[PDB]
């Protein structure tokens, strides 16, 4: 897996 | 506030309903009926207890003064104070919970005449 | 000078798959994060060698329960269900250089949670401790904090505020 | 502000299968719920993984001894027979919304209690403490307090009352 | 009733039965022959004790005074007290059991007349 | 109210078979009583279950020796010559309610004794410890407590008297 | 500097700015309205703490004089400090952080006159 | 009897038995040569130790004064002191054996007279 | 009343099959004596029941070392020779009824010492400790003091005399 | 006299095989070197003898973290990617005799990180601790210290300086 | 005779070799030149150590009186002091080991002279 | 010497070479302009550390004094004497290293006239 | 009386098999020699038995370092090279009878070192522990003490000296 | 299982 | 086995 | 084995 | 492997 | 082995 970031606008 | 007066107004707001005469300190052109209530500033230690709130001890004392002719009496106001300010205190910013309370009764004759002096100390948790 | 403190460490959790704003862990107590190679080592009369095995990542932690609150509950229900969980750790008071300004230095993880305690005592509020099991490599970024939560709602009192 | 104490968890169990009201476990000194994966992980060239196994569940307490009293003779016979218990962890203080109105916040759990120690010492009440394993997935829920026991009977002095 | 009061009371109707005067504290116009009993108003602690009640410390000190020329007699008074509210006390809302009983004796001159002070206390765990 | 007195349980013992009136323990210091299940549990991928595995029960013990004395003796012949031992435990302040009137509640045991330590230290009276095995289910009953030894012996001083 | 005289001056440059007379100790022929801050040298202790510094526990006591008519406002000054004060105090060779804070005080009668006096003491670690 | 009393007289029958005078206090009109021993009530803790026995520390100081002329003489009294009532004692209704003494020597200046004064402590445990 | 304590017990050693008097053990600091049955159990769906092992039996002990002695430079070399040795546990305050009169109740073992440790320190007395492990049933009877070592040879000071 | 500091050791790092000055680990709080060798016995009735196994080598410590840092990021990268890291343990008061005028006595391993714990709790700087595996035989010499680290940039307050 | 008096002899043995005046109190008639040292009788701790015998802390103080003009001098006597009486002192019935050494010096004015006085004390565990 | 002298020296030999006076007491007769110091004779245990040597905790107390008109100058001169005898002090025969240093400091009004008095320990475990 | 301070023990070293005076371990805080016997017991219905297994023999201790050395770098090289080395235990106070009038009783040893441990704290002089695995029997006899080291050249101050 | 209540009117 | 009382009239 | 004295006259 | 010195110099 | 002193007049 890649980061992301902690808002919804960066979901899974 | 600090909790130490947000206590300090609760615990007045308690013990001036009863109708007995509640102070901090007594002024010599005051006169006060026998039973009183003395009450004294709380003391507070602080200390950081998550990674989001401090929390704290704070002691509070109140001080029942009486003439020793009714006993039952004088330890109606003692468990009265007990029953009102135990187990927990809420105010706007500040909760407290009783971690123990210590009871002590002298015979005083510094007035001549026999009274009787209870000390009141609740040590609250506090969040 | 310049030391770091713990409280300085935010926490935050999502369930994964789903589209959500991360939600922060409240009333952490103490913290700890745990990297560890499980290394052999093969003897020979030529001479021993050590072996690079595989290593095991995992995230731990204690927490005060409070009433104004469901994620502990969600933890408890994730350790049964199996639920896989990203969870965030981040360092508040280093920022983003460019572009990243308004974010701050932060791991990612995904995994899942492998343990929960309640802990209850007489006179004492009752904690819980977890533990998450990091899946893979945990990867190196920077995180938008949850400006609602961080900042905007503060309270008085012993809750800390600016 | 809005800790959670722990002496508002009401603990309450019932022999599984008999239809009769479920009886409060007074006098806990101190409690626990516990869950817990048993996940290996599984190595290969390709990259190590981790793999899901089953949950163990348990519940754990201690409590002081009177005389006015029949259930610790309850548990240790419980113990020994193997009976299946049904047990409530339930939040005095978490009332249901609408409908469950009178009813408070719960985990549902049935299962067989599983250790019995008695402790005594000179100059001391006698303690037993106990633990009871989780068949399943606990369930979420609200439950009804016997009112008649948390409610009505209260006694003076040091017992705990309005 | 608070503890204190209660126990206090219970210890007053064991000792004021031996047929030797009991008082708190003597007044200048009371004349009490010797030996007597001083009886002092318990100290009580309290704190949490399981999630269905409180328990705590509550101390008690009796004290026994009278003139040297019979020893003999003077220990059978401090025995009798012992054996009297040992090892448990019972009343309505309190138990009392003894976590420890000390004995103390002093050999009194204050009073131009040499005295025999003992004093006793008893520290009850309470419930 | 009503909180339980360790000291108010008593402890008999005799060899198994002879018909003699049962001996009491004295100078107990520390006890306990213990019932543990050695339940396993069984995976499958419908789901796992918990398998009811058999139970060992124990009892423990710790005394101060004495000149007037010659029980340790028996504990440590009967722990080295494998002598079953029957047991009470029983409650001297619970009497029997009709026809048992003259009877306390008790657990009756028989097993063997499967330790025996002394403890021997400068300045200090010896102590010894024991444990014993119970054999099956303990069974419940009244028992009658040997009035010569509990209430007829009476002895002055520090020794416990009514 | 010592840490000391980096941290005194600090709370100096702090409580200097409300207003209020900020003194060490009063002078006979200087008047001092009230209410107004006392502030006493810290104390400080020292440690090895890693192997490439110190470390230590450095005590700061602030101390709130005022007519007792208006607790309130007094209290305003304690919470006024205590926020200013801490968390932490970052200042050019040291750095501060609260490991305590105690909030005491007294009524306080010695100068005909019925004041409020207290006592807020600071413990900083400081690295 | 208490375990005080009957402790306090088997160590005024071996005292008492030297040939030099034993005292629990001096009267005005009473003369004592030197060397002499004062004995003191012993103190006497107690508590639950078995299920079928209390147990305790009983406190024993007895205490020996003497003109400093000779100094091999006075510590002769006081190994036969600690020789006699050490290790154990026994008594009607208690045992005592020694946990710890204790021996103290002050040169004692306020008679116009350079004594010797020995304070022995003996603690026991008794059963 | 009547409490042991315990440095009334003497402890004495000789090698075994040589004719000479035993020497006893000095300066002991702490003792103990210790026997364990080794049981199993047997579980069957008719119901489980306990099985009747073997019996291990050892004595232990610490002593404070001194010049004028040559006895723990025995035991030392006793456990690296393995040579057998005889032991008595000795109560020097129960004497022998008639016939015995002379003598004191007592505990005869043979069997070897297993363990021997020096243990020293920077402002201290070196100790030793051993362990002893018995040879089969231990053997009851009453024992001669050697009145020689015993009574007749008393020094002053803070070793223990009449 | 001549007592010897810990705070005198000098704990060094690089990544192996890339031409770099190696980096100080700062604010080490304490440390250690271990070796030990895993010998096994063998036994035979002509007389038991022991054998010479392997040995194996480890270097551990613990640290306090700070912001103008990036070093306990990389050993918890290293941890991770197994990366081969050369380290040395300098002793900074022993200088070399001539021509390694400028140089300290020193040791040099090289060897992979095993283990990095971060542990943190409310009231406290975070600290993290290490284990490294030392591959081989240690290699004994001088080492010249990074000057500009250890003398030339100096700091007030309580970091150290001269 | 104790520990103590064999103590004591052994350190007046020793101390009163090196030609100063040793002394336990001044008498008023009698005049001592400095510098002087004066010696306290022991204290003695006595407790069960084996089962074969006692064992105990026995505390000696020795106490250097002297003009400040020479503070090297004066120096000299402490440590030829200490190195006579540590690391062990043997006599007839006891043996002693040094456990700790205390030493501490005073600047005394109490005589309208500046003297210097140090007090040494030695802890010996004995056997 | 003792360490005591030795350490005593060194730290004379350090202070006394800024240029202030330096005191162990003052005497009647003797004038001393301010800032001065005044600095007090070590403390010094001592116990078995190894079996090859002793080791201890020496105990260094410094003492400066100054009017209150400049406290940046003060603290220069507690900063220099610590910053002269930390971490570690060297002499013939002993080795002194800094287990922590506690730094107090007092406004003294004694003198009519308001000081600063500044009171330096250094604790130096030695070898 | 006469009770045996441990400081009063001499413990040397030499490489074995080169022709150099023994070197002295200087400032042991602590130390210790173990033998332990490593028996089984066989059991059968006859009864059981004890059987002799062989025997383990070991020497502990710690030390403090100092810079007027290079004695732990020989520890530290000997637990890596595997190298044999003799020891000595000598009592400096037990002096031979006659012929060995010079020397002091003692214990011979030669084995492996098999564990160094450095411990280095901030604020304490940086300790080593090692063991040392004695080979077979050791052996008993009189030790010349060296006397240029343990009495010539003595030393002020806080090093111990006559 | 499901959830049921603590009363004898929710029997199992 | 069943419960049997202490005394020696109900020897097991 | 059984019971033998301390003493040389009841040696093993 | 071989000592080497903490410089860049003396790189791997 | 058998014993052998400490000085080197009595190497291995």
């Amino acid at each position: 897996y890649r980061f992301h970031d902690t808002t919804k606008e960066d979901a899974l | 506030m600090t909790p130490n007066l947000q206590l300090y107004n609760k615990a007045y707001e308690t013990l001036q309903g009863y109708g007995f005469p509640v102070i901090s300190r007594k002024e010599m052109q005051q006169e006060i009926p026998y039973p009183f209530f003395v009450i004294k500033m709380p003391e507070s230690n602080r200390s950081k207890y998550t990674f989001d709130s401090y929390s704290g001890d704070t002691n509070l004392v109140i001080d029942i003064w009486s003439v020793s002719d009714d006993l039952g009496h004088h330890d109606g106001l003692v468990k009265r104070c007990i029953d009102d300010l135990t187990p927990s205190v809420k105010t706007n910013d500040y909760d407290f919970e009783e971690d123990d309370t210590n009871i002590t009764q002298l015979v005083d004759d510094t007035t001549n005449q026999e009274l009787l002096h209870t000390s009141i100390t609740i040590s609250y948790k506090t969040f | 000078a310049n030391m770091k403190n713990s409280n300085d460490r935010i926490i935050l959790f999502r369930k994964a798959g789903e589209k959500v704003d991360a939600t922060k862990m409240l009333f952490l107590t103490e913290y700890g994060l745990s990297h560890e190679a499980d290394t052999d080592t093969e003897d020979t009369m030529d001479g021993s060698y050590n072996t690079g095995g595989s290593v095991e990542s995992t995230m731990s932690g204690t927490a005060k329960m409070f009433y104004g609150d469901d994620f502990a509950d969600e933890i408890e229900d994730a350790v049964v269900d199996r639920v896989l969980y990203e969870a965030w750790e981040v360092e508040s008071r280093i920022p983003g250089k460019n572009g990243d300004s308004a974010k701050f230095k932060a791991k990612y993880f995904q995994g899942f949670h492998n343990k929960f305690e309640l802990k209850a005592e007489a006179n004492g509020i009752d904690e819980y401790e977890y533990e998450y099991g990091v899946n893979g490599r945990f990867q190196r970024g920077f995180a938008t904090l949850p400006e609602a939560v961080t900042k905007k709602l503060k309270a008085t009192g012993y809750r800390f505020h600016d």
